[PDB]
């Protein structure tokens, strides 16, 4: 299906871009959202039970400002929301309010029976502290990887190691063009592979969430032109992110995004991409594009020194 | 024709001083110069990420 592929193909770009208020106005009912929807819309080209869609599918229609809320809760790590929470706390004392949470909810409203029930009870007076709050975190962010990982079709429990890359390529919206021929290949490269449990790419996955202060933990192989390396990158993720990372999971990232290198992994293959992909909170498709690609060219040209 | 309106011959016709010589002199050395840019095209087109065959 060609039309059906080019539908599909605008409503993943209008997802990568412009995001705030034409997607919120993108999907709806018949002004608000519902948690379905929601997940509809967090998903690229595309009840629970057990699940907090769940809880606010038996709450109402969730609002503009609370998915703006949402976005940001999937998007900040762990250390920065944290901040975030403490700034959220306009009194001393370390438990915000409804008030002050209603504050500084409705500051988002510039276009002019929410998610409150699971932070405030139906009375809508239950103060939550931080550890309510960084539980609800790891909750949603766990519970939207569960989903991915079972959306893609599972074999006893696991995934093959090409679609495991595919997903890893599809966190980061880059569009190479390249990089999906490794993806493609990685099939063959791993013949008769494991099938990469849930645990590993969940570890996984939060380590790369966390990589704001990981890139900074090894700064010092920055400034030297050093390159990263398996070993490091064990250690760094054990250190910084705090939890393990099979040799499985490290070699089919290796195998994925070293191209250039011989298997170092530079700054500008791996790191760099999502460094600069988490920082996303900052015909027209041809411009910008071949604009940046011919300053590119022009910098690699020039690059013969003094 | 071969004649003309009388009996009589045309001249010979004109023919190029080392005519096999000359076009393969020229024939040649483009077609290694068509190899080479075709060659360093697809390379270029590698490069940007463009085009990759697989």
């Amino acid at each position: 299906g060609f039309r059906d592929r080019k539908v599909m193909e605008y409503e993943n770009r209008i997802r990568a871009y412009s995001t705030p208020d034409k997607i919120f106005r993108y999907f709806a009912t018949l002004v608000f959202m519902t948690p379905e929807d929601f997940v509809r819309s967090i998903t690229p080209n595309e009840a629970d039970e057990g699940s907090i869609f769940y809880t606010l599918g038996e709450c109402g229609l969730i609002s503009f400002s609370d998915y703006i809320f949402l976005t940001t809760v999937l998007s900040t790590p762990q250390r920065n929301f944290e901040i975030a929470f403490k700034m959220f706390d306009l009194n001393g004392d370390g438990e915000v309010d409804m008030e002050e949470f209603e504050q500084v909810q409705s500051i988002i409203r510039s276009q002019t029976s929410a998610l409150t029930t699971y932070f405030f009870g139906a009375d809508l007076k239950g103060k939550l502290t931080i550890k309510n709050f960084l539980e609800f975190q790891r909750k949603l962010q766990h519970d939207v990887l569960k989903l991915e990982f079972e959306r893609h079709d599972p074999v006893d429990g696991r995934i093959t190691e090409r679609q495991f890359g595919g997903m890893l390529l599809a966190y980061s919206g880059v569009q190479s063009k390249k990089l999906t021929a490794m993806q493609r290949q990685l099939k063959k490269h791993f013949k008769e592979g494991k099938g990469l449990t849930f645990q590993e790419v969940e570890n996984f996955f939060t380590f790369l969430k966390n990589i704001n202060d990981v890139d900074t933990a090894l700064s010092f192989y920055h400034m030297a032109g050093a390159s990263l390396d398996k070993v490091t990158m064990q250690q760094v993720a054990r250190t910084v992110a705090k939890v393990e990372l099979s040799d499985h999971v490290c070699d089919v990232v290796f195998a994925l995004f070293d191209c250039d290198g011989n298997g170092e992994l530079s700054n500008k293959e791996f790191v760099s991409i999502m460094k600069q992909r988490l920082m996303r909170g900052l015909f027209t498709r041809l411009m910008q594009a071949m604009w940046k690609c011919a300053q590119e060219t022009a910098w690699d040209f020039a690059l013969p020194k003094q | 024709v071969i004649v003309t309106r009388s009996g009589a011959i045309l001249p010979k016709p004109v023919k190029m001083s080392f005519g096999l010589l000359r076009v393969f002199s020229i024939v040649i050395p483009f077609l290694y110069v068509g190899t080479l840019i075709s060659k360093n095209f697809a390379a270029l087109l590698e490069e940007h990420d463009i085009f990759v065959p697989e």
